[PDB]
RNA sequence: GCUGAAAGCAUCUAAGCACGAAACUUGCCCCGAGAUGAGUUCUCCCUGACCCUUUAAGGGUCCUGAAGGAACGUUGAAGAC
RNA sequence: GAUGUCGGCUCAUCACAUCCUGGGGCUGAAGUAGGUCCCAAGGGUGAUGCUGUUCGCCAUUUAAAGUGGUACGCGAGCUGGGUUUAGAACGUCGUGAGACAGUUCGGUCCCUAUCUGCCGUGGGCGCUGGAGAACUGAGGGGGGCUGCUCCUAGUACGAGA
RNA sequence: GUGAAGAGGGAAACAACCCAGACCGCCAGCUAAGGUCCCAAAGUCAUGGUUAAGUGGGAAACGAUGUGGGAAGGCCCAGACAGCCAGGAUGUUGGCUUAGAAGCAGCCAUCAUUUAAAGAAAGCGUAAUAGCUCACUGGUCGAGUCGGCCUGCGCGGAAGAU
């Protein structure tokens, strides 16, 4: 089944009658506008294309301006796209809102983590540091050694070292769905999700089963 | 969190005064043992005309950590230091018949019914 | 199952056959003599 | 060979259709259907079947002899068919027929549901046996192997699905 | 294992048909059209003159400067740059 | 006209002659548990005492604590305990200087990375008028472990345990 | 003999193996070893046969109704081989440690005899003679069948590390 395109609000707790307290992070999903749809015919796929939010007129460029115009939605602050299975069709304009998730109970949630930087190897990838002391000399976070001798005399693909993490999209799978409130355009699901506070969310129905 | 080389005091009326953890059991690479968890220990210091001596090596069950134990609403429970309660080392029974100091309910696991049952506290 | 380099016949009962391309010994007796060449 | 060179003979009331290699068998109990292989020829003499080699094929006597063992069970099979017969020894194992499922309770945990295929009909005559009866050997054949395959029979008491005929050669433990 | 000859019997195989494992191909997550085999879809923008010559080509002058972009500035839960 | 040598640390990678987990045949396989052989390399595969130790022996775990290759993998990554410089001593050998694969105490480990390789991140041009987006997915990569308890059921099996 | 002190062509690459000894030039021809489907020059050449593993293109003792070819040999149309509807007139409880093991613990006796032929035994259940197939040769069915020798090509034996 389709998703729908959130913002991460923050993170909170809901608290149960019988003393449970639940760690929730709210997802504020507004009405998402169907921008376009895609079938075999003339995209050679099905899909829907859906927009969200809202972006001051002053810079959306002529050709996005022009991509809003045909579906006759308001401009959002971007786009979406999200395969569609064998049954639902959706209509260009059409607006999909969180009721969508009424009786769903577990959904992925997928975002772009933080930005952690240029990291070094312990940090990135749980790498051992050597000893603090007993002579070590200049290495006490170093990765060590980074291959074997003369028979590769290379260091292998894929070698783990050190460099970028963070800023990249995640999956968080089989989220417990807390509770969807439909006037409030709110979503809360079990757990913490990717990203940091006010970034994009694309929340979609459990496909782990 | 108890792990290997900690010492413990005693809960119990069963002789022995300091124990040390030499092993946290359950798990290969296990590091921590918490408030349910049964570790092996050996005896570091006893009373004199007691039940155990020191140097046996037998299994006890911790009950208090002052790492504490967290309940399902956030809350915590920490004591002021680390006990646990003798057991035989064959049929994980405490070996004592007085239970010193309070526990937690999550011993009341139809395993230790009896430190449940003769603890003042809980 | 007996895999060995000489399979042979142990009883009357029991048979040679080349399933798969490989001799087999199947022997309706008893199973013990059950063989195969490898 | 001499299998190829015994001709099968159609008796009245079973009627055959020879489209170049197919050959279609019309009978009481049905229709069977089968494409031969290329090395085997086939010819519709009065009330019977030959079977012969192509030219220019090896091994094409024994393709005939195969073609012919299944033409003459395909015939046999479209009058009054076959059947076989399975036992269920042990306690509590029961068998039951509903529709064409059957419902089998050899000692498990779980429920075993067996679906039947097309043309085989089964009935359980009681509790404790298993009754098939169909138009393809084939087809018959495999059910009561994939039936047998649940719980087939052990050697210390023989146990389970047995077929109604096959000896079991049951042996016993150690002393002591 | 089923049916089945070669080898009138047997036979899981030669023709044909079934099952069968954390291995394999998928299914799950991420990157991915420099996939030079450089893909597709949607949207937007630009429809003025003239000269020259070695021309089937090109060069140059005047007028024009779009959609966009970049630069600059205030910056960021993005970042060594 | 120099290829640094034992063990540890860090980081690995492949083979399969498989330690566990998976699938099977035979059993002198009643059950539980085993023995042996065949298929299988996806993942997993202890932290301590003694010793420089690899090993080993112990103490406790674990589903298991695999066997090998990789310059006995890895010192332009670390250590420097062993070992083979110079000091000193013991036993022993030698008249002696000195010596011992005997022991004993002490004893400098350099390198700012050009190229290949690898981890990240950009610039240029291309893709055939230019531009802003959203994708398809040829390909790559990641992940792939498992205990215990309960029910089925104290049932099947066993004479009983 | 070659390399050293010899280049050229082949052996994928490969001093020392195979062919062959470079005075210089040619956008001429014939050959050697090796080759002739494409990389890559030349036969998708001709005739006859073999092999089915990618054998060819790694590896033995040994194992096997893989097939191709010989030289001989039995069993047989008086009926062979296989399969079947084919089973049976020992004095017999005829000698064991025994108030039957005379065949199935271990020996002799194997003497009288039956058929058209059949049997003091090879099993199994039962240590147990009480039940199965026995090497029976009686019948049905009616053309090949059973082993051994020499030999060509194949099959398994056959597990390693970027």
């Amino acid at each position: 089944m389709i998703g729908l395109v959130g913002k991460k609000v923050g993170m909170t707790r809901i608290f149960t009658e019988d003393g449970v307290s639940i760690p929730v992070t709210v997802i504020e999903v507004e009405a998402n506008r169907v921008t376009q749809v895609k079938d075999l015919a003339n995209d050679g796929y099905r899909a829907i294309q859906v927009t969200t939010g809202a972006k001051k007129a002053n810079r959306v460029t002529k050709p996005e301006a022009g991509h809003f115009a045909k579906a006759g939605v308001e401009a959002g602050r971007g786009l979406w796209e999200f395969r569609l299975a064998e049954g639902e069709e959706f209509t260009v304009g059409q607006s999909i809102s969180v009721e969508l998730f009424a009786d769903v109970k577990k959904v992925d949630v997928t975002g772009t983590s933080k930005g952690k930087g240029f990291a070094g190897t312990v940090k990135r990838w749980n790498f051992r540091t050597q000893d603090a002391t007993h002579g070590n000399s200049l290495s006490h976070r170093v990765p060590g050694s980074i291959g074997q001798n003369q028979t590769p005399g290379k260091v292998f693909k894929g070698k783990k070292m050190a460099g970028q993490m963070g800023n990249e999209r995640v999956t968080v799978q089989s989220l417990d769905v807390v509770r969807v409130d439909a006037e409030r355009n709110l979503l809360l699901v079990k757990g913490a999700v990717p990203g940091a506070t006010g970034s994009d969310l694309i929340v979609k129905p459990a496909v782990k089963a | 969190m108890i792990q290997e080389q900690t010492m413990l005091n005693v809960a119990d009326n069963s002789g022995a005064r300091r124990v040390m953890c030499i092993k946290v059991l359950g798990g290969s690479h296990r590091r921590y043992a918490g408030v349910g968890d049964i570790i092996k220990i050996t005896i570091k210091e006893a009373i004199p005309r007691g039940k155990v001596k020191k140097g046996d090596v037998l299994k006890a069950v911790v009950v208090r950590t002052k790492k504490g134990v967290r309940r399902p609403d956030g809350s915590v429970i920490r004591f002021d230091g680390n006990a646990c309660v003798l057991l035989n080392n064959n049929s994980e029974q405490p070996i004592g018949t007085r239970i010193f100091g309070p526990v937690t309910r999550e011993l009341r696991s139809e395993k230790f019914m009896k430190i449940i049952s003769l603890a003042p506290e809980v | 199952m007996k895999v060995r380099a000489s399979v042979k016949k142990l009883c009357r009962n029991c048979k040679i056959v080349k399933r798969d391309g490989v001799i087999r010994v199947i022997c309706s007796a008893e199973p013990k003599h059950k063989q195969r060449q490898g | 060979s001499r299998v190829a060179k015994a001709p099968v003979v159609v008796p009245a009331g079973v009627d055959v259709k020879i489209n170049g290699q197919v050959i279609t068998i019309k009978g009481k109990n049905g229709e069977l259907t089968r494409t031969l292989n290329d090395a085997v020829e086939v010819k519709h003499a009065d009330n019977t079947l030959t079977f012969g080699p192509r030219d220019g094929y090896a091994d094409g006597w024994a393709q005939a002899g195969t073609a012919r063992a299944l033409l003459n069970s395909m015939v046999i099979g479209v009058t009054e068919g076959f059947t076989k017969k399975l036992q269920l020894v042990g306690v509590g194992y029961r068998a039951a027929v509903k529709g064409n499922v059957i419902n089998l309770s050899l000692g498990f945990s779980h429920p075993v549901d067996h679906q039947l295929p097309a043309g085989i009909t089964a009935e359980c005559p009681t509790q404790t046996e298993i009754v098939l009866k169909g138009a393809d050997k084939q087809v018959i054949g495999q059910v009561a192997a994939d039936l047998r395959a649940y719980r087939r029979p052990e050697p210390y008491k023989g146990k389970g699905v047995r077929y109604a005929d096959e000896v079991v050669r049951t042996k016993e433990a150690k002393k002591k």
